[PDB]
Formats: C-alpha cells, structure tokens, sequence
C-alpha cells in the first residue's frame, strides 16, 4: 500500500 | 527469509510532445505487483499479481489517486528543477523515486528507504535513522530545507515502521504461495572449443527465483574473479531468472575449472564441472 | 549531462528446441536516459508484435527493461535484436546465440 502526505513539493 | 517491498517511480518531461510521463511499479521482493502508466489509454493502478487482485475496490481506487496525485507534484518538481540547475525548457529531464521497507524473517522493519535522483544522479534521500536527509549538492539543500520545515521524515518514518510494514506482511501471506517460494537454479556447463589451444567454459544458471544468486568459477581452488566474464542477472519473463559465467582456459586444463552456485533455493552450495 | 549506454542480451526464455513455442527476449539494463527504441528482428526484418514491461530501475538508478515475443526456432531462421539510444551514433544489433 502506498505513502501519501498528509506538502512534499521538491 | 528477508524481505522487501519497493515502490518505484519515473517521470520523463517532453517538451512540445505534451506533459511529463509517468510510470511507477510496485515490487514485493523480485515480483511485481502493480503497475501505473500515465499514457494508458484510462490510466489507474493495475494488479500484475495474482495475489494482489483481492483487493478492493477501494484500495484499488485509493491507489490510483495516489498515483494521480504523484504524478502532478512530479511535473511541479520538474519545474522548479529547472530552475534550482539554472536550466533552458528545451531539453528533456528525468525524476526518479524509490521508497519502501526491508523485513526480516519475523516481519520486523530491518530498514526503510526513501530517495531520488534527477537526471541520474542521487539528488536526496533519507539516512537510515528515518529521521534526517542527505542532500547531494546545494539544490537539493534547498529541498532538505523545505521538507525539514514541514517535518517530512516525521511522516515517512511513520509511514515506513507502520503500514509499510503491516502491508508487506500481508501480501506475503496471501501470496505465500509463490512469495515465499524459492526455485533453485538448474544449473549445467558447456564447453566451447575457440582454437586449437583455448576453449571457453560456460556455467549457466536457469529458472531460479529470487534473483540474488552468485556463480564463480575457480581453478586449482582460487576464485578467478578478473578473468571470469559474468552477465547480469536477466529476467526469464515467468517470474524466473538467468545467468551464466565464463573463463577461458587452456586445453587440458578443463578439469582444473569448478563453478560454484550459491543460491537461497539450494540447501548446500553446487560445485560443478565440465562434463565431457 | 550523464548518459550511461544499455548492456543488450538477447536469449530465450526456455532452453530452445526446433519447432518447440517458446518466447524471445531482448533484455536492454544499466542505461540512462531512458528513451530507447527496441525492435526484434527475424531473418532481418522487424517482428510486428512485441510487447515490453514497464519501466523501472536499478539500485544505481539506471533503467531496464524486457522486450519479448512468442516464437518458435527453427534451423533456418535467424533472430536478432536492433538497439538505439542516445548514446549510440548507429543501431546496435546483437544476434541470438542459443549457447548465450
């Protein structure tokens, strides 16, 4: 199951 | 044995040929299980696995979303790569993403990952500690500065010792049919004649699962690493694998020559040599 | 920029055997970046229906991917794979060698 945030902009 | 689950990442800009690509594959271990292509004709996260596909709907949907989402902060990224490298928007670029976990045999996290590279090159990942960065050049410090202040680690780390963890653990279950099978390599030898005073020795390894293997040939007992010509690893296209290495040797030295196998599916670690 | 050339092998999934279906593998790795054109070819002329996976990389982040097709050997037929990549100045052509 994948990650996702809950900002990860670069 | 051990085990890992990884999920990868591609995007590919274009210009003029429309928006960025985007690809991502998920692994447990050496088998692939999902798949993502932003060029499909109705992209969504797709099972490859048979194990996978009990899923339902809702993971399948929540899955795609994700990707969706990815697949737009990538093409932001890109944007500001190109700025943080000083570079024109002519040329075509490429971001790359790897993160998942490693367990040992009682399902315990051994280690997570998380990292990316840009245009090849590591452009920053999280140290092991699941809890600080290293950052490969003075761009990517500006990324650190920015995922420091919004507690990025904080959430991988939790990401990584919990769900990564939990999940891999279940699909090692529904599919430990073939997850946590291993298929030992058959192995065999082949000579080759080149000329009058030399023939080469090849010692092939088939069918085996997972990749990890090693093969080295020996003469007179003393491993001939420099001389040893070794492919890499490739994929049968079933789930299985190949590989051979081959020496050199002088005519009548044949028997001088073993190749060792070494493979998780194998008890004991072959010794074979040339049959004539 | 960095530009790593593709390590090409061309083999066949199962030990081949005349008149025996099998499939037929052009497995392109260690390559950057990751446009490629790949075509198999039989007796010189491109194979119309070959399918690939999808793209993914190593640990060092290079590229990789299978190409592959349903075929049966024969004595007569020759069978290659055809490679271009930005690092090539011309297509690189490795023929299939049922001993490699």
């Amino acid at each position: 199951k994948r990650w996702i945030i809950l900002k990860i902009v670069r | 044995g051990s085990h890992s689950m990884r999920y990868f990442h591609t995007s590919v800009s274009r210009p003029g040929r429309g928006e960025p690509r985007f690809i991502t594959v998920g692994y447990v271990d050496d088998t692939l299980f999902v798949r993502f292509d932003s060029d499909a004709a109705s992209p969504r996260e797709e099972p490859r696995a048979p194990w996978i596909e009990q899923e339902g709907p809702e993971y399948w949907d929540r899955e795609t979303q994700i990707c969706k989402a990815k697949a737009q902060t990538d093409r932001e990224d890109l944007r500001t790569l190109l700025r943080y490298y000083n570079q024109s928007e002519a040329g075509s670029h490429t971001l790359q993403n790897m993160y998942g976990c490693d367990v040992g045999p009682d399902g315990r996290l051994l280690r997570g990952y998380h990292q990316d590279a840009y245009d090849g090159k590591d452009y920053i990942a999280l140290n092991e500690d699941l809890s600080s960065w290293t950052a490969a050049d003075t761009a990517a410090q500006i990324t650190q500065r920015k995922w420091e202040a919004a507690r990025v680690a904080e959430q991988l780390r939790a990401y990584l010792e919990g769900e990564c963890v939990e999940w891999l653990r279940r699909y090692l279950e529904n599919g430990k049919e073939t997850l946590q099978r291993a298929d030992p390599p058959k192995t065999h030898v082949t000579h080759h004649p080149i000329s009058d005073h030399e023939a080469t020795l090849r010692c092939w390894a088939l069918g085996f699962y997972p990749a990890e293997i090693t093969l080295t040939w020996q003469r007179d007992g003393e491993d001939q690493t420099q001389d040893t010509e070794l492919v890499e690893t490739r994929p049968a296209g079933d789930r299985t694998f190949q590989k051979w290495a081959a020496v050199v040797v002088p005519s009548g030295e044949e028997q001088r020559y073993t190749c060792h196998v070494q493979h998780e599916g194998l008890p004991k670690p072959l010794t074979l040599r040339w049959e004539p | 920029m960095i530009q790593r050339t593709p390590k090409i092998q061309v083999y066949s999934r199962h030990p081949a055997e005349n008149g025996k279906s099998n499939f037929l593998n052009c497995y392109v790795s260690g390559f950057h970046p990751s446009d490629i054109e790949v075509d198999l070819l039989k007796n010189g002329e491109r194979i119309e229906k070959v399918e690939h996976s999808d793209l993914s990389f190593s640990k060092d982040w290079s590229f990789y991917l299978l190409y592959y097709t349903e075929f049966t050997p024969t004595e007569k037929d020759e069978y290659a794979c055809r490679v271009n990549h930005v690092t090539l100045s011309q297509p690189k052509i490795v023929k299939w060698d049922r001993d490699m």
